[PDB]
């Protein structure tokens, strides 16, 4: 039960990335038993969310208790791809005010276009910056950077929300094609394979993105939002659109940690387990101990955000800034993160 | 949310037993007769206070030495025992 | 679409064969539905669900709607696509529950259906018809006036008069000890009001859960007052189906499954005198009433029928036409 | 054998007219006693032979045209006191007029007064033994209620220790059944001896019990104790004890019975076979009853003038005046039937009666106010108008020392939902005497509200309707009876200057009562809208009666809990 | 300037008697085994803990069941009794 810092304003964010836990309830407490051995007895007054990566159980009265207290729970599988969530659709104190405001404002075209343009420009700037701190490969990485600049040079001139998806897709493609230069030969890849992750490197990304998504989703739902409706991500596949919309700027913390883990010898190809699942498909996953090490390291790097503020205490700030942008009907109040020049 | 520690001293041999049997659910029995509890909405604190009052009516002697000392974040940060071990600390994210 | 499977019985067990969903009760297979013809699941109460079943459902985008034992709606195990339906139709409901031509058309149809069904209930006795010819003609006369009343208070008065004229006659049916005369009291003093109260509460709770599952906001009503302490839409749509409780109560008292022994006279903590139903009798009655809910029709059970009705009303609001929503009338 | 001899009691009922504006005190035995002493001038022997019953008590301000009735009781054999009394009383014309005189036992008028009827001891034994025969099941509690004539003076165990004014009984705990029977035997033996094994036997044969006492202390500007208690009878009692009870109903018990103090009456359990023994309840009764005083025209005009300020009249007034006059005719006919309440919006929704019935209630309040005010001034449970400020601050600080650290805003409204009516009616029946108005009072207080074809009732024998004129007067008249129910829950009330203040240790039971009431009202609204209920019986929560349409804790706890207290 | 709360449960009565008598002077005995202590400079805290070590060595029990909590200026503000009375106000 390796804890990872001091509790926040809203509570503690339980994670179950282990091996075959069985959550049960007390009507007052949440008890995690592995093979009739009690591992934790957390109180329901301190719990904030819970993530279930693997083959973990949850008894139905526990679902009743977590659905009464409006505590989110997110689910995934051992490969790391996302599955779904157990959320409720009644508001905080039955006040449907903020939800109605959000559902009105998200489909207004100029406002949503301005915020989607901000998010895309932030993402492309962050990608250019992350490709800019590898000195030894600068000669190999000049032209690509210039091309990303050109793509950024067009994002300001995009006048319809339908073009942003294509521009961001091209940027991500030309970005991910360059990781073959840093990574070892056994972890090479050319395409981000999302739904069935079928590469050694892609499992790392698809297992970090769900932790990041669960954090931002729990923060957003505690703010007062309804995460299912998004600004820039119209059509999504099992990800809540708004959480998967905000975490666009913060998803180089998962594409740098993965490079650091692979290069510096913490995770090597002896950890991956390969199987055929449910019909026969080549699926690569992590054993339980490597999953625990990876998730613990990721949460530790989340805590050591830029000093005086952890990532939770930055995402709550940005959620408040977005809410104030939407209530006052001004798109200029919300400012994307835009990692330093 | 608010963190309290409840410390009580009652002499009725059965009433003390019933308060001991009640308060163990909400928080750990940290000391012999001192518990730590946490609440998120003050109505939940009021419900516990009413349960405590209901139990202490059977004493018929009107004991009132039950104290709810608050605990902040920095207050918890400065707290320690003699050995120097930080105490009443809570985790931010359990990676079970 | 497909089958919208509802489990409201007592402790079924759900399992998957990786290409089907199998619901067993005491190891007797009660349901076996292919995953391509399944559209949703509704779990009212405590029903154990094996983990491969839950993973297979979540992978196929099939929401699982979780509700309490009484019938309160809590939430749902979903993903993006099945949870877009829970909010993509909130604004249009608030628009179309206030426009008076639409709302008054639907509130005319509901009362028409209620008076029709409570005529049909007396038609089926066939043993005291001669004493009831006058009452049936009176109910027809009251029903024909609903087609013209262009205000809500007129509808309220007509329905109240019809209900009084319908309950004035049950003393011919019930036995000697169960004869009741005065209108219903909030603390009951007669058995028949107790039985009706249990039935009405059960039907209201289940109607509320099934309405919420379809994507509705149940406090915005079309014919009743938007208020707290109750859901307007649930107590609104449940009027057409109220005859099931009354028919079942008459059946139970007449056929002797409940006698005078089962009722208990007592005083509550408030001190007010009450008569209530004993725990064994209450469990027996609730089980029998849920059985009658399950025996609604050969094709559909009542919960699937209410889901289909909610989908019809959703389409009627969406296309603005106020007569695409045809109400249940118990046509023979 | 208990009394081997006794004098032959005899009586006269005198009814006399008033020709002048006269005002009495609250107890009338002093003035009538002085009247007979200044009239007859018998000296010492008047103490030995005569006694006075005054049925009228608690009516202060009399008027011209109003009569007066009282009873004179004489003892002895071949007395001529009644003869000279007749001869002197016939010419008593002014001030005081004369209407009539009636013999007490036969009932015929005073004429043909050669010999009057003799309540012989054997007749007392007969009227006790036949009552025992017609009322014995040997498995019955045989409760009979005991009402005082506003004063009695007895000694608790004849204590010499207390040595002063404290030597008398002034509360329920000092009432001992053996003490009462011993005092009764003392008075009867004194009267017999003016003209032992036995005192031992009456010590063994005490089976009686005192139940639900309400007795208190009244200090006449003297001293006495007044109230009622349920005397309960166990089956082993013999008729001999009953004979003593019935004879002492007329002779009296206590110190100084010559001034008329120390008499009582007892109203047996209802549905008995009609057996009237000794003194008849319809003879010793106020000559002009209270209801006639209600229907007197000038009081009704006064009430009309009083109520019209917040009348919110909307209809024609000549019909209102015809209605009140017709209702006056009905009340005189003893056939009136009160209207049921109606719920009107003001914002808040308030349930009031039609205005003419409100006028009749205000008239009854105007009639009842002076006697109740005088009895609250002269009693232990008395408001203190002139408060000693140092003493009042000392009481507050002493209560703070007790632990009562929180205070509440004082409003009598919060205590309208907790009043138990039969105790109130019993207290009034003890003070003002038996009267036909009291039934009518109940019919005004226990009505049902109509709101939108819904009948909101109330629990039987509980509560006082808000928005009525009799309620604020009769609520603080019997407020002290809540003290024990405030003591168990840690509440105290301090009275000063026709006001009070509420003191409490903690504020948790108030909030639990408020939360219970709110939940109950939410369930009642749900069962209005769902199960189509039509008769709703509420015990508490009438203040939020508008909410329905737009363990047990006492009902005043909720009304206190709707407020937020203050520290000292 | 720091406020502290001192609490313990030592098994043997005579061993903890010296604990109690040592701790009477530093702060009032607010409850059966609870003390409210005010400090100006941490050296007094260090010497008090040194003496507590002395007596727990005397007891030969190795009792770590001595617990010190802090009491801030606003932590006091929400602190109270069951009857609502504010406590530990200076």
């Amino acid at each position: 039960k390796k804890s990872y810092g001091q509790i926040e304003t809203q509570g503690t964010h339980l994670v179950l990335a282990g091996d075959a836990q069985i959550i049960t309830t007390d009507n007052q407490n949440l008890i995690v038993k592995k093979d009739d051995k009690i591992t934790h007895k957390i109180s329901l007054e301190q719990l904030h969310a819970v993530t279930l990566i693997g083959l973990h159980t949850m008894t139905l009265p526990a679902k009743h208790r977590l659905l009464e207290h409006k505590i989110p729970v997110h689910i995934a599988d051992r490969t790391g791809r996302y599955l779904g969530a157990v959320t409720s659709f009644q508001p905080a104190q039955n006040n449907y005010k903020n939800w109605f405001i959000q559902l009105q404002m998200c489909d207004r075209e100029p406002f949503a276009h301005a915020i989607a343009q901000q998010i895309v420009i932030s993402r492309i700037h962050n990608q250019r910056q992350t490709l800019l701190k590898r000195k030894a490969h600068r000669k190999q990485l000049q032209q690509t950077l210039s091309n990303l600049k050109k793509l950024q040079y067009k994002v300001t001139a995009a006048t319809k929300r339908s073009s942003l998806n294509g521009l961001e897709g091209s940027a991500t493609r030309e970005y991910f094609q360059q990781f073959n230069l840093f990574l070892p030969e056994w972890a090479h890849f050319s395409k981000r394979t999302r739904r069935p992750p079928k590469d050694p490197f892609n499992v790392l990304l698809s297992l970090g993105y769900t932790i990041l998504y669960s954090h931002t989703d729990a923060i957003l739902q505690s703010a007062g939002f309804i995460t299912w409706k998004g600004i820039y991500h119209q059509q999504s596949a099992a990800h809540a659109a708004l959480a998967s919309d905000i975490m666009e700027s913060y998803r180089h913390l998962v594409e740098r940690y993965a490079i650091y883990i692979i290069n510096h010898g913490q995770i090597k190809q002896d950890d991956f387990r390969q199987e055929k699942d449910h019909l026969g498909q080549d699926t690569i996953r992590l054993s339980a101990e490597a999953r625990r090490r990876y998730v613990g390291g990721l949460i530790n790097r989340f805590q050591k955000f830029s000093k005086d503020k952890t990532l939770h205490q930055h995402l709550y700030q940005q959620a408040q800034q977005l809410k104030n942008a939407m209530h006052n009907q001004q798109s200029s109040q919300f400012q994307v993160w835009k990692e330093l020049k | 949310m608010k963190h309290y520690l409840i410390c009580f001293d009652v002499q009725h041999d059965k009433t003390r037993a019933k308060l001991s049997r009640l308060l163990e659910k909400y928080g750990p029995r940290v000391q012999g007769s001192v518990f730590e509890v946490s609440f998120k909405t003050p109505d939940r604190k009021r419900q516990l206070e009413y349960k405590i009052h209901q139990i202490i009516k059977q004493s018929n002697t009107e004991e009132n030495n039950i104290r709810f000392y608050n605990l902040n974040k920095d207050t918890i940060k400065h707290s320690h025992d003699i050995n120097g071990n930080p105490i009443a600390q809570l985790p931010a994210a359990i990676v079970l």
